């Protein structure tokens, strides 16, 4: 039964049950997030294990077993053996070093209780950026992709509040997704900030003139390197692919697509020309001294058409030689037996 | 009209099973065949009582 | 294992404080609780058909005319796979086929006008979600979201 | 395009059933491009809706679940389906193939109760529990006298 | 379109009429050569010009489109033979790489 509410609800359910203290607890978790990486960074030292390892293995010990490591990203690492093994070394580390394992673990745990206490902090924000071209959910989803990305970076020591800090990164993440997923034909961020201007300028001109601006009014208005061919060209692209499937004519049954022809496929009269062309050129291929014919033959023919590095051994002057001569003899033995004359093309 | 009607009666319900369960209702002759290979060719008759 | 996943005598999680040697231990063991087709997949891969069949053969021909009518309607389907059919794992999807290109073309029309079967848009949808999935899981993993996305995804899949 | 290559590394019939290295493109004209298929390896599975919203919910029949109301609960949501083993009790023991809710599932795994009575003022409650907290077991409903009858309504430790 | 005339729609009733008749082939003609067979009409056109009996009909795309269309849905539709052994409609173009 209709999504949206469930999530909006599921959030408030653990949000409405797990809100965070405006300072304290947030500052608490924070210290436990930073002392986390810092910790792990030392584990890697005392263990010659890549940070990427510790970070993962510590996460599973908390988030999920060997289950979440299998289906997500294939068995590169031993769901069973490899993971416990690593942990074995961590727990085997003397008090002085194991200290950090517990801190690491206690570290990632805090991250957990800092990302949730704001899932609504995202929703609110998302509430604004909406009708651009993404479900409310996605808009919220891409907002959370930003919430976390904002935790990895917050420095609690620099007294300024978290909530805020999150705002920035969140909007950052939503926009990207917007610019990057919004359409069917990928357009760059560049030619995006630029289309909006044009959409806008289109209105400023709608404002006073009355005549829907010619690609001149718009061009002058926009800026420098803006011609008339430019704006006209900018829009066809700023368009929206029309559904290959849409009611046409006295719309009833007749579906659009059936009005669009084909081209790759040669229609019977052409499939018959390659027939005649092939054989006839191939019959007029034999009445030749293969020593040079078969070089231009396959040249345009087989691979691709460069006269220089053309022939195997012999130099150039013998290329054109038999070329220009064979070609011509080839041209007049056909003038007689008129086969290609009436251009098969 | 008969040609068509006969199609209206080309299905029969089941009661006494052997291969597949009772309440099914299947093609009439798809039983003149089975019942035909369960009583004559391979004995141990499995009388499949059906219903028009 | 500390401040988390820890297998004891019969207690679930384990918290740890280094102030005093206080090692709290909540008590709920590995309670395999799942959802989404993940739950149903397992279940579909563990149902021994022959069993269920002989389970209802006996569940059919004996009880009153009630719970035996449900068992019949529930057997024909089992007998389906069971006959010369193909076992019931397949009902789930871990690999969504993708319709060919030229069947769902990408055409050029009146100038910038481009044409394309809506299908392409439903796919993209699906892709971006499925992709946000993994990428989300990777970067740590707050539960609410993992489902929310898996939920959204589940919609896209259909 | 026809027999032609992606970047023109090859361009004829002669090199029929063979492939390129730099770009990769077997070939016979475009025609193949409509007949060929591809997939999308999904993260977490999802089932063919066809099989879930058809009167005889093939996965709701073969699986004795609410033929159309149980899935609707676990599928498109977070309402668990107790997989195998489920030690601890919820009044009764493991619920083999039964279901539970976010409230109970979370009241199970992460132990039982997690209350958050946070005190008023600064010099109030800070003297009703601090002394009866650290390692001091506290019975259910124990009273916290100072500001507002702080009432811890759940067992064991503080 | 502009010059060439559009084809005629071979209505179901038109199908039955033929179906009713012993007009067996004639009906397959309409289901492939004269419309849905790319390989066909193609082979067909030429066949004539030179002077031969048309090439036995390949398959209709309408079907080929159904398999892939159906295939887009986790449902597999694979044809069979005398013994329940495969038969390839999309002629080899679906044999991976
Ligand atoms: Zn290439």
């Amino acid at each position: 039964k209709i999504s949206t509410s469930d999530p909006v609800r599921q959030y408030l359910h653990e949000i409405g049950q797990v809100p965070l203290l405006t300072l304290e607890e947030e500052v608490e978790l924070a210290r436990k997030v930073e002392e986390g990486m810092e910790a792990i960074k030392k584990l890697s030292e005392i263990t010659g294990l890549d940070p990427d390892l510790i970070r993962e293995v510590v996460r599973a010990k908390i988030l999920g077993s060997a289950r979440v490591r299998h289906i997500p990203g294939l068995k590169e690492t031993l769901d069973p053996k490899t993971v416990e093994e690593i942990d074995q070394k961590l727990k085997s580390l003397p008090k002085e070093h194991k200290r950090y394992l517990h801190i690491a673990r206690e570290g990632e745990a805090a991250r957990q209780h800092l990302i949730e206490a704001n899932l609504r902090l995202v929703v609110s924000i998302a509430k604004k950026y909406t009708g651009r071209g993404l479900s409310f959910l996605d808009l919220i989803q891409e907002g959370n992709q930003g919430l976390i990305r904002a935790v990895e970076k917050f420095e609690y020591k620099r007294r300024f509040k978290f909530s805020t800090y999150a705002t920035w990164w969140i909007r950052q993440a939503i926009n990207r997704a917007i610019a990057d997923q919004a359409r069917t034909i990928r357009i760059p961020v560049h030619m995006v900030e630029t289309i909006n201007k044009l959409s806008r300028t289109a209105r400023q001109l709608q404002q006073e003139l009355g005549r829907e601006p010619t690609y001149e009014e718009i061009a002058e208005a926009m800026g420098p390197g803006w011609d008339a061919k430019r704006v006209e060209e900018t829009l066809k692209i700023a368009q929206e692919p029309v559904s290959l499937e849409t009611p046409i004519g006295d719309e009833k049954d007749s579906f659009y697509g059936d009005f669009i022809p084909d081209e790759h496929l040669p229609s019977p009269v052409d499939a018959a020309t390659q027939s005649l062309l092939s054989e006839e050129l191939e019959k007029a291929l034999s009445k030749l001294s293969e020593r040079e014919a078969m070089v231009l033959k396959l040249r345009k023919g087989l691979i691709d058409g460069e006269e220089v590095g053309a022939f195997f051994g012999v130099t150039r002057e013998r290329i054109r030689q038999i070329e220009n001569k064979a070609l011509r003899k080839l041209k007049y033995h056909e003038s007689r037996t008129r086969k290609l004359r009436d251009f098969l093309d | 009209i008969e040609i068509v009607v006969r199609q209206m009666m080309k299905y029969v319900e089941v009661t006494d099973p052997g291969d597949s369960r009772l309440l099914e209702g299947q093609v009439l002759e798809k039983w003149d065949v089975e019942a035909l290979n369960e009583r004559l060719i391979a004995e141990g008759k499995t009388p499949v009582a059906w219903k028009p | 294992a500390d401040g988390g996943k820890v297998k004891s005598d019969v207690y679930g999680r384990v918290e740890v404080d280094l102030v005093r040697n206080v090692v709290r231990v909540v008590e709920s063991y590995d309670i395999d609780a799942r959802m989404g087709a993940e739950a149903i997949q397992q279940l579909l891969k563990e149902l021994d058909l022959e069993a269920l069949e002989k389970e209802l053969l006996e569940e059919m021909k004996h009880p009153s005319r009630a719970r035996r009518a449900k068992a019949r309607k529930r057997l024909e389907v089992v007998r389906a796979f069971l006959d010369s059919g193909n076992r019931p794992e397949w009902m789930i999807l871990e690999a969504v086929p993708v319709l060919p290109p030229d069947l769902r073309p990408m055409v050029q029309v009146d100038g910038g006008r481009f044409a394309t079967s809506d299908l392409n848009d439903l796919y993209r949808r699906l892709i971006n979600r499925n992709n946000r999935l993994k990428k989300l899981l990777a970067q740590g993993a707050p539960e609410i979201i993992i489902r929310n996305e898996k939920r959204m995804l589940q919609e896209a899949v259909d | 395009k026809d027999y032609e290559c992606a970047c023109g590394k090859y361009k004829r019939q002669r090199f029929e059933g063979k492939v390129c290295e730099r770009c990769g493109v077997e070939v016979t004209k475009s025609i193949v491009r409509r007949y060929r298929m591809g997939h999308i390896e999904l993260a977490t599975p999802a089932a063919h809706i066809w099989f879930v919203k058809d009167v005889p919910s093939k996965i709701g029949t073969l699986l004795d679940l609410s033929a159309t109301e149980l899935e609707q609960v676990l599928y498109f949501s977070k309402y668990i389906v107790l997989d195998p083993k489920g030690a601890i009790l919820n009044g009764v023991p493991v619920e083999k193939r039964q279901l539970l809710t976010d409230e109970e599932y979370r009241e199970l795994r992460y132990g039982k109760q997690e209350t958050y009575p946070l005190p008023p003022g600064v010099d109030a409650l800070v003297k009703d529990g601090e002394e009866v907290v650290k390692g001091q077991e506290l019975a259910p409903g124990v009273v916290s006298r100072l500001d507002g009858v702080a009432l811890y309504r759940f067992p064991r430790r503080v | 379109g502009k010059a060439q005339f559009g084809g005629q729609r071979f209505g179901e009733m038109e199908v039955w009429a033929l179906e009713a008749y012993g007009a067996a082939h004639t009906l397959q003609e309409m289901l492939t050569l004269k419309s849905d067979d790319i390989e066909g009409r193609n082979a067909a056109y030429e066949a004539i010009i030179k002077g031969e009996d048309v090439p036995e009909p390949s398959v209709p795309e309408s079907f080929r489109v159904l398999v892939k269309e159906l295939q887009a849905l986790a449902l597999d539709v694979q044809t069979l033979d005398e013994k329940d052994n495969p038969v390839d409609i999309f002629e080899g173009l679906a044999s991976k790489r």
